[PDB]
């Protein structure tokens, strides 16, 4: 396995960014994560030699960090707060909306590989609570007309 | 162009951390500037790193991130032995109800900056690490993009403004865990490692960062700096009690007419901060119970309490989150017990096998399935998950969920 050369050229900036390449890790895994819609188990081994780390290292850390998916390919990750505030104020009625919406519950992949629901631990914006996140953006789920909305951005 | 972030209401009657984030927008560099940004630090560079850390010392300054350490005086202990030495902003936040940091980070980032520029100077900490949680991606772009303006300013780098002193600020992002805003998991994860505590002491003020002395601070604890540095320590110790003095701010949620931030001084008291500040109740039904995030549990009965880091004050991180009369404390605990479930390291047996059991064995009692031997099981591993432990999170995995127990008996005997 290879890694393409936009992608290589990333990755060899966040490892020549921290003083210790080691430091690098979990930004080059972010940057994984984001060109290829998951964590392919085929990278693992030319990362940890980019790294300058073993292989082993590389998957305990990859297994630990759970924002990190070796299982699913998904194009957009549905990141809904499953914590105490997002819950007393309608976590429940977000993920109904949800699945009216794509027809998938929690940890569930659309069957052309658009969209994953991922339950997650309070997200850090519980004053607009139900939170959810589209990859890197974040919303408080208002109604399922609303919700709809936001996912039509999503193509 | 950054990631969407949802407008957190903020408020403030000292308009100090929040002068600029009060407004939900990224204030840039020249708009900071023009508030006299960066001023302090100049200032700062004038004076020894020791007189520093003595007005910081004087200021009376508690460490923001929940364990309320002197900051001056962490610093202190960081000099005493020699470098080089590390300075550590935390940023990773993540305690359910906590969303006071990253109002900081997205809105007013130069504010933080500041504040871990002269920090860094006062500790003699050439090198300086953010270590932001991963699901704050807009706040690590807002950071990056921030430290690329204090760098084109001469406020980074070589020589800071000719005084001799240098410094690089590192933007780490965490991957999902809770436990790498505990400082020595957080140091692991900065190492390229597992985010695991290491049994403290020795303290990061010792050993730390590539076990060199390390100052970790919370976002919050550093954003005080500038103004302490900018007013002098004693018009800083007249904001608010002179015990527990500086502006303070506090994530409040749940049902609450106007949840948000609110910067306000620590004699404001829990009721003030709900009925005063917050709008009152959703629907004006009964406080039922105040969960301070995932630490503590407040019955309607201590809501006159002050917000300082006294014995008998909230303390924390000044988190609330307000629950009515109408909201099951039982449903309420098993969202507490499922968050320790997901977030324990496991290094510890206690602590592994009891956040998860508490949790397993409190959701068949909510769900109706538990046995005689299930609801004796789940009292007995709630005061068990202490024993051996590392870190905190062991410490007080069964906090909360005790203190409704003892405070809330009627409801918990309705589900036997
Ligand atoms: N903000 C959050 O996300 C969050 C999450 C969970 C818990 N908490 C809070 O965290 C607290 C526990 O954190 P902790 O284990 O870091 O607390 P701690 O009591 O061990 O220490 C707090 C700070 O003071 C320093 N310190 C303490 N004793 C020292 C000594 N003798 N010499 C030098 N430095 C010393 C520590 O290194 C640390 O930076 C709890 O009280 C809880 O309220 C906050
Ligand atoms: C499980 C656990 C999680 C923590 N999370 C955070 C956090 O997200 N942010 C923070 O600043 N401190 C957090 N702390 C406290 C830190 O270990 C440390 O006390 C703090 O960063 C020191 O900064 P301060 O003195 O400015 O508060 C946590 C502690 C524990 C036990
Ligand atoms: S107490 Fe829990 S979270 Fe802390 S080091 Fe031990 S197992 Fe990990
Ligand atoms: S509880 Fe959901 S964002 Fe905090
Ligand atoms: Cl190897
Ligand atoms: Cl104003
Ligand atoms: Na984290």
């Amino acid at each position: 396995f290879e890694f393409p050369e936009e992608l290589k050229t990333k990755l060899q900036e966040h490892i020549n960014y921290f003083p210790k390449k080691r430091q690098a890790i979990l930004l080059c895994l972010h940057e994984i994560q984001n060109y290829y819609g998951y964590i392919p188990p085929e990278s693992l081994k030319p990362l940890a030699d980019m790294l300058e780390l073993p292989l082993n290292h590389v998957e305990g850390v990859v297994a630990f960090y759970d924002m990190f998916d070796r299982e699913d390919k998904a194009k957009y990750r549905i990141r809904v707060c499953v914590s105490i505030v997002c819950h007393l104020m309608g976590t429940n009625k977000l993920l109904k909306a949800l699945e009216n919406i794509l027809g998938i519950k929690p940890g569930e992949v659309t069957p052309d590989g658009k969209f994953k629901i991922v339950p997650v631990q309070c997200l850090g914006a519980c004053s607009e609570a139900p939170v959810f996140m589209v990859n890197d953006d974040e919303y408080k789920f208002e109604s399922e007309v609303q919700l709809n909305e936001i996912l039509s951005r999503y193509t | 162009s950054y990631p969407a972030i949802p407008r957190i209401y903020a408020e403030t009657t000292l308009n100090m951390l929040l002068k600029r984030a009060k407004k939900p927008r990224v204030h840039s560099i020249d708009e900071y500037l023009k508030d006299g940004g960066y001023q302090a630090l100049e200032k700062a560079l004038n004076m020894s790193p020791e007189e520093i850390i003595d007005w910081v010392d004087k200021s009376t300054l508690r460490g923001r991130g929940g364990a309320g350490f002197p900051t001056g005086k962490k610093w202190k202990f960081a000099v005493q032995n020699p470098g080089p030495r590390y300075f550590i902003c935390n940023a990773d936040e993540s305690e359910p109800g906590t969303f006071k940091d990253r109002i900081i980070i997205e809105r007013d980032p130069h504010l933080l900056i500041e504040g871990i520029i002269i920090s860094s100077y006062a500790i003699g900490a050439n090198e300086a690490y953010i270590y932001i949680r991963g699901e704050y991606p807009a706040g690590y772009y807002i950071l990056r993009d921030a430290i690329e303006e204090a760098k084109k300013k001469g406020f980074l780098g070589k020589n800071i403004l000719g005084s001799g002193f240098d410094l690089e600020i590192y933007v780490a992002r965490g991957a999902g865990a809770y436990i790498c805003g505990e400082e020595t998991a957080l140091i692991e994860s900065l190492e390229g490692k597992r985010g695991h505590p290491r049994l403290k002491p020795p303290y990061p003020v010792q050993k730390g960062l590539w076990g060199k002395p390390t100052v970790v601070n919370n976002v919050e604890t550093i954003a005080n700096v500038p103004f302490i540095i900018s007013m002098g320590w004693e018009e800083y110790r007249y904001i608010g009690p002179s015990d527990y003095a500086g502006p303070k701010l506090f994530p409040v949620s749940g049902k609450v007419k106007k949840p948000g931030v609110y910067e306000l001084p620590m004699n404001t008291t829990l009721r003030e901060v709900i009925f005063k500040y917050a709008g009152g109740t959703l629907g004006n039904k009964k406080v039922k119970a105040v969960f301070s995030g995932a630490l503590d549990c407040f019955s309607s009965e201590e809501l006159d309490i002050p917000m300082d880091y006294s014995p008998l004050g909230f303390g924390g991180t000044g988190t609330v989150i307000v629950l009515t009369e109408e909201d099951d404390i039982v449903e309420a605990a098993l969202k507490i017990a499922e968050f320790y479930e997901h977030e324990t390291c496991g290094q510890c047996t206690p602590c592994r096998v009891g956040c998860y059991e508490q949790a397993n064995l409190l959701e068949k009692i909510y769900k109706g399935e538990a046995t005689e031997q299930d609801w004796e099981g789940f009292d007995f591993v709630n005061r068990n998950i202490q024993p051996t432990s590392i870190c905190g999170l062991g410490a007080v995995a069964g906090r909360l969920i005790r203190q409704t127990l003892e405070k809330f008996p009627e409801e918990w005997e309705k589900y036997r």
